[PDB]
RNA sequence: UAUUAUAUUUAUUCAUAUAAUUAAUAGGAUAAUAUUUGUAGUUUUUGAUACCAUGAUAAGGAUUAUAAAUUGAAAGUGUUAAUAUCAUAAUCAAAAUUUAUUAUUUAUAUUAAAUAUGUAUGUGUAGAUAAAAUAAGAAAUUA
């Protein structure tokens, strides 16, 4: 620490594997928290067995408890940092400077597809792809897809 | 001449087994002989090293709440703290106490194996937590 | 190029080159590897086995009559892996009482074996009373020729261990080539107990005696319990049994001895508590397997250390 | 950045202005929070409902010794006038205090109280150069 | 606070540093045991004639085959001078070491006519002697290099079972310490970076490590080293 | 001179960053028995840092034309590998406009879920500027 001694170039880099942890701490914390969100937000009686005044006071008990929770990560996701593992280089995802599927920065992905070390396949610049799913709806209808075969193909029971 | 990051440490093991086990040579890592771990701070030095690192929620920062100082100072301004007796006045206290920062078991696959809702990730394993013991 | 390397399977740039398979080549296994059968590792765990018995297991084969007719009696003392809190004066009183009307020598002694259990799990000291009243006469006295079932034995033994007891000394020098027979039949939790407690009360020779015969006999070496080792070893402060047990750390594996050392350096250190009899101090035998562990493991090479004093010369 | 006003200074790029995604914007600074609005006064950078509870912030969640500001969206509730404690928030340069207590605050959140550009300019946080600009757009007097 | 032996320097005193990490041919790193305690020619430093090592023959196989001779198992008797040799294993030869060589290359006849007894053939037990059993090691080698199927070796052999104790050679455990430089021949420049880098022959080397290492009693090693401690030259960190 | 056309159309009020400690391994049910349950030897080093500390990929139309055929280029745009010898500055929310380098909704009906912009009606009106010959529809002033 102090700068004596340390054992990568980035030092930022460490960033990184906070980011980690604080996924871990939302896998720990999100049943928990959005079962109190939902039912302190309810206004239509719980059930038939807890209605009326034992709703109301079971609500503020367990809203009472959920503000409690010192260190319960409640952050959205979209307000999480993404940052690079290779080089510490930061983007907004959503945007053309992060690239999502191998999780880089535009800056690391540029240099990595250039000096060949992922292993993809060049397309024409200007259009869609070779995909047939992004040749018909654009992005919007690729991801409609992706929806379709992750759930909407079982009928659940 | 000497610029330290700490002033004075300790060891992690005690002296029966230390004034004899002394007389074998043990292999230090080879490029980085001299090791100065968290076991081998002071009890004030890792109290004030454990209280940072934690970005807000954690003790360390001035805001969180758990601060000992009086006064911080934001741009030339000085700010005197306000006392929680204070700060009730206006703000309610609604304060379980420890035993709502322990889910039972029953809730373990849940929440990814966790019954603790505290800040720091608290593992069940002997080593990851483990200071000296 | 850079501060990180390359990660030889991600990168096609490596997987593509000459020194590797191209992409376009066909792709199928080189040559088939077969290590688990050509040399297979025996499975040690690094953590010890979850369902053991973990004590002395005793052995109970009754008829099953007097299995039955005793069974008020016997639902008192232990039975498989289960230890009513009965006081042991009630039981040794039943049998006392109730004993001399069963006629069967091996149900009695089977009886008898369980009363012994009973009263070690208790260290109970009144219990030897028992050995000298019944099994003494024709046992250990004056060259009787009978020979003890098996778990009576064990049971005194693990008895005279538990309650740390001068007198296990003539019932284990019985079980010898000579005598019974018995010794290769112990478990492993057997020589536990006894190096235990022979390391508590002190006897660098009952130490050196037991080893000998438990490595005669091919006991498990290994996976003798370790604290147990640490306490009789400790125990050494002989010039000749202390060479002896030099000499026979040599019999110990890689691993237990390295456990050795760390198991000594707790008891005398943080652990200190673990014990319900301190240790005693022993630097002597502290160092020597503290120094035997270093002696017996892979050696590292630490040049700033060795060499630190190092000049060079021109002679 | 061309000036750094914080840390970040030296780690972030502007990259000219540049277009984000819908309500993404990395950084959350909220010019409008205090937007008037007669009629849009309890719906406007305010509880979507009305019956959800008052904020985590409201609340002395654990054992404390003190705090310094309280955050911004706490909601400023009829003690907070009443009882004559102190009630900080941060903004900048400093902190903003509440002195002079109003029932007229009352049940909105201190974002919403808390003018976040002041119309109001230091000359002496400025270059030269940066208070020639702020001459140009007709702000500074010269 | 630092110095020559505490600081990084790629050289001290125009020859190559052996206190950096960086200096040493990393093969020097590779796990090895401690060899010193085992019987002379497993050492490390014999390496050159690992492969050509002997089954070994106990005392208790020497008791037995005293008292219950095989026809064709051959005890030979490699002890060199007749000065030192006062007694007679039972059933034993002699073929001294020194002959060993040339014996081993007679005819049948010609061997019974220098020895005065008859060729062992080479699917017979050899059983070879010696004082201490160097001599009967080296021997050994001789006779499987003509190759003998069955070659043991009684190490510890005449001193064992008549209780004397004499040597066949005179070397010592202990090694002189070492005189000039470091030898150019174990000097290791590599391959990709073209830098030159030690080995662990000449001064370093670990027969020197064994040498030195501590003693396997507390007290006679405490009494290696003052009072305060081991190893006081070094800082703390380095002890 | 033959191997074939710039004088058409549409545009121009352009802003956004914050609350300091990067240094190591450690296996568990249905396994022939390890409490190795609970594995405990401070302290001799110094660069990627807020700071001098070489390398490497951008943007930028100007003459290899039609057939079975692409209107985007190497001359280098923060983050990357041998020069060290002032300093912990890094997002996990809710935050402070001066920055050349940005296509916003313009008059029937107008704030419901993460909190989400109060300001400039002025005769389509200065100067000066932007874009296009590609499933569209434009045709005659080369070196
Ligand atoms: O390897 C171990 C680990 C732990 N223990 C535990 O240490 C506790 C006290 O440690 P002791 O080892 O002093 O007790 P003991 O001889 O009376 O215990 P037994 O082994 O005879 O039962 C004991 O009561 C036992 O639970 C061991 O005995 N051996
Ligand atoms: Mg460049
Ligand atoms: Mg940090």
């Amino acid at each position: 620490m102090r700068h004596i001694g340390q054992d990568v170039p980035k030092r930022h880099t460490h960033f990184v594997l906070e980011s980690r942890l604080m996924y871990e701490k939302s896998f720990r914390d999100c049943w928990l928290h959005s079962v109190c969100r939902a039912i302190s937000q309810l206004d239509e009686p719980l059930s038939k067995t807890v209605v009326g005044t034992h709703q109301k006071m079971l609500q503020r008990k367990v809203t009472c408890f959920q503000y409690n929770q010192y260190g319960l990560f409640k952050t959205p996701y979209y307000r999480l940092a993404n940052v690079d593992r290779y080089h510490a280089v930061q983007g907004v995802a959503g945007t053309r400077e992060w690239v999502p599927y191998v999780n880089v920065s535009y800056w690391t992905m540029n240099k990595m597809v250039r000096g060949g070390n992922l292993l993809v396949h060049r397309v024409h610049y200007t259009g869609w792809g070779t995909d047939s799913h992004l040749k018909k709806g654009g992005w919007e209808h690729r991801w409609n897809k992706v929806l379709q075969r992750n759930v909407l193909q079982y009928s659940r029971i | 001449s000497v610029s330290g990051v700490f002033s004075k440490g300790r060891g992690i093991g005690h002296e029966a087994t230390t004034s004899i086990l002394r007389y074998i040579p043990r292999a230090r890592v080879p490029w980085q002989p001299s090791r100065f771990g968290r076991e081998n701070l002071t009890a004030a030095d890792m109290a004030r090293l454990w209280s940072r690192g934690r970005y807000r929620d954690g003790p360390g920062n001035y805001n969180s709440g758990y601060c000992t100082e009086r006064t911080h100072v934001l741009e030339e301004n000085t700010v005197s703290i306000i006392p929680r007796r204070e700060l009730e006045k206006y703000m309610p206290d609604i304060t379980i106490g420890p035993k709502a920062l322990v889910t039972p078991v029953s809730l373990m696959n849940a929440r990814n194996g966790h019954r603790v809702t505290h800040d720091l990730l608290h593992s069940y394993d002997p080593h990851i937590g483990r200071l000296g013991k | 190029v850079g501060y990180t390397p390359v990660n030889p399977d991600t990168s096609p740039m490596v997987a593509y080159s000459q020194y590797h398979w191209h992409y376009n080549l066909p792709q199928g296994m080189e040559r088939p590897h077969s290590v688990n059968r050509t040399f297979a590792a025996p499975f040690q765990s690094n953590h010890s086995l979850v369902n053991k018995y973990r004590g002395v297991w005793i052995e109970f084969d009754m008829h099953p009559a007097f299995s039955v007719a005793l069974e008020p009696q016997l639902r008192k003392l232990p039975r498989g892996r289960t230890l009513p809190k009965t006081p042991a004066e009630e039981v040794i009183a039943d049998y006392t009482a109730l004993a001399p009307l069963v006629d069967d020598e091996k149900t009695r002694d089977l009886w008898l074996a369980k009363v012994f259990q009973h009263c070690a799990f208790q260290r109970c000291g009144g219990a030897m009373e028992l050995w000298e009243r019944y099994c003494h006469q024709r046992f250990t006295a004056e060259g009787a020729t009978a020979k003890p079932p098996l778990s009576l034995v064990k049971s005194v033994l693990f008895y005279c261990n538990k309650t740390d007891n001068s007198g296990w000394r003539a019932l284990f020098d019985r079980c010898l080539k000579d005598g019974w027979n018995y010794t290769p039949l112990f478990d492993t939790a057997q020589w536990s107990f006894m190096l235990k407690s022979i390391g508590r009360m002190g006897d660098e020779d009952g130490v050196r005696a037991v080893l000998e015969e438990m490595l005669d006999v091919q006991a498990d070496l290994d996976r003798v319990e370790a604290r147990s080792v640490v306490i009789a070893l400790n125990a050494v402060t002989n010039a000749d049994v202390y060479e002896f047990v030099k000499k026979y750390l040599f019999n110990f594996g890689e691993r237990k001895v390295k456990f050795l050392r760390t198991t000594y350096s707790d008891l005398r250190g943080h652990g200190a508590g673990k014990l319900r009899i301190p240790l005693k101090e022993n630097d002597n035998m502290y160092y020597h397997v503290c120094w035997h562990s270093s002696i017996r493991s892979p050696r590292q090479f630490s040049p700033r250390q060795l060499y630190f004093d190092y000049t060079p010369s021109t002679l | 950045l061309k000036i750094a006003k914080s840390a970040f200074g030296f780690y972030l790029a502007r990259r000219g202005q540049r277009k984000y995604p819908f309500l993404r914007r990395p950084h959350i600074k909220n010019t409008h929070s205090m937007n008037p609005s007669a009629p849009y006064f309890w719906s406007f950078m305010t509880a979507k409902s009305q019956m959800a509870f008052l904020p985590e912030e409201n609340y002395i969640t654990g054992d404390w010794t003190g705090k310094f500001f309280v955050s911004k969206r706490q909601v400023y509730t009829l003690q907070h006038a009443t009882s004559g404690a102190k009630v900080r928030v941060k903004s900048f340069p400093s902190i903003f205090e509440f002195n002079s207590p109003s029932r007229w605050n009352i049940g909105k959140e201190m974002n919403t109280l808390t003018k976040p550009r002041m119309d109001l300019i230091d000359e002496q946080m400025l270059t030269k150069k940066q208070r020639l600009d702020y001459v140009r757009a007709g702000l500074l007097p010269k | 606070q630092a110095d020559r032996r505490t600081r990084h320097h790629m050289m001290v005193d125009g020859q190559i540093n052996p206190r950096e990490w960086f200096n040493w041919h990393p093969k020097e790193y590779q796990p090895w045991y401690f060899d010193r305690h085992k019987f002379l020619y497993e050492q490390r430093q014999y390496a050159q004639f690992h492969h050509l090592l002997c089954h070994q023959v106990y005392l208790k196989d020497m008791l037995h085959l005293m008292r219950y001779p095989e026809p064709y198992t051959h005890i030979i008797d490699c002890r060199t001078s007749t000065q030192k040799m006062h007694r007679w294993v039972p059933h034993s030869l002699w073929l001294p070491r020194d002959e060993v060589e040339y014996a081993l290359q007679l005819s049948a006849d010609e061997f019974l006519d220098m020895y005065g007894f008859r060729k062992p053939d080479k699917s017979d037990d050899v059983i070879l002697l010696s004082h201490n059993g160097i001599y009967s090691e080296q021997a050994g080698w001789e006779w499987k290099k003509q190759f003998f199927q069955h070659v043991y070796n009684y190490r510890g052999g005449t001193n064992e079972l008549f209780g004397e104790s004499y040597s066949d050679m005179n070397v010592s455990d202990v090694l002189s310490p070492w005189k000039g430089p470091f030898p150019q021949s174990g000097v290791f420049v590599d391959k990709w970076s073209k830098r030159k880098v030690l080995t662990r022959t000449g001064p370093f080397d670990r027969q020197y490590e064994m040498q030195d290492f501590a003693l396997p009693d507390l007290e006679l090693e405490k009494a290696r080293h003052p009072e305060e401690g081991p190893r006081q030259n070094m800082p703390f960190g380095l002890q």
